[PDB]
């Protein structure tokens, strides 16, 4: 019956999303048996009302990022084939790693993934960029933390107008990368918590 | 001090960019790696 419950990412937790984006043994497939379970017993896609089974949607202040990380706004089910694309989205760059030639170049995590990934998170609308509704939804929830409403009202209409560099008042792609040449965030894409 | 000021071009001032996409590429990042799962209760 009721419990405790208070979840929390321990080593399993851990190595089994490190691997997803660090390797693909059999730690994760598992982890999918679980996640994919929850569709209510079905063990194929998964749906909103499924993440929300994990204490991290029922408890994010934006979330916008995992509803649109499985699938976007037009799916009601996801499959395993994005489950792993997704939370394996995160692997360390080592085929652009200056070396032009290791031994298994797969496209995934790679800069143009970068940008389709920030994308999905904050392209809620697809409008292809991220809308200022959009935008402002968390970039509100970020600094309304100690924003004043009068205050974050004009922080955000200047943020969305400043970084207006597609001058589409909205953005994802462009001074995303204009951004990434004065930082690999593409590296940044991948969860460690070691050194 | 030594040196000067209002030299060369220095650095650029802070960007909106730069401040929104470091906090919200550490949020994101940890915030959808937290789920994994391993936790179906399967009642
Ligand atoms: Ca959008
Ligand atoms: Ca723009």
């Amino acid at each position: 019956m009721g419990s405790r419950a208070s979840t929390l990412l321990r080593d399993e937790e851990l190595e089994e999303i490190k691997k997803e984006t660090g390797f693909s043994h059999s730690q994760i497939t598992r982890l999918y048996s679980r996640f994919t379970s929850l569709d209510k017993g079905e063990n194929g896609t998964l749906s909103r009302e499924d993440f929300q089974r994990i204490p991290e949607l029922a408890i994010n202040p934006l979330g916008d990022r995992i509803i649109n990380a499985f699938f976007p706004e037009g799916e009601d089910q996801v499959n395993f084939r994005g489950f792993m694309r997704t939370l394996a989205h995160f692997r360390p760059i080592e085929d652009n790693e200056k070396s032009k030639d290791v031994n298994g170049p797969e496209p995934l995590n790679s800069r143009s993934n970068k940008l389709h990934f920030a994308f999905r998170l904050y392209d809620l609308d697809k409008d292809e960029k991220i809308s200022r509704d959009e935008l402002l939804q968390v970039l509100r929830m970020m600094v309304g933390v100690n924003i004043s409403d009068e205050q974050l009202g004009s922080i955000a209409d200047r943020t969305i107008q400043e970084a207006d560099q597609d001058g589409d008042s909205a953005i994802s792609f462009t001074e995303f990368v204009k951004v990434l040449e004065k930082v690999d965030v593409e590296q940044k894409m991948s969860i460690r918590f070691l050194h | 001090v030594d040196l000067l000021a209002v030299k060369k071009k220095q650095e650029t001032k802070r960007s909106i960019n730069e401040e929104i996409h470091t906090q919200f590429l550490d949020h994101l990042l940890t915030g959808i790696e937290d789920i994994c799962g391993h936790y179906g209760h399967h009642h």
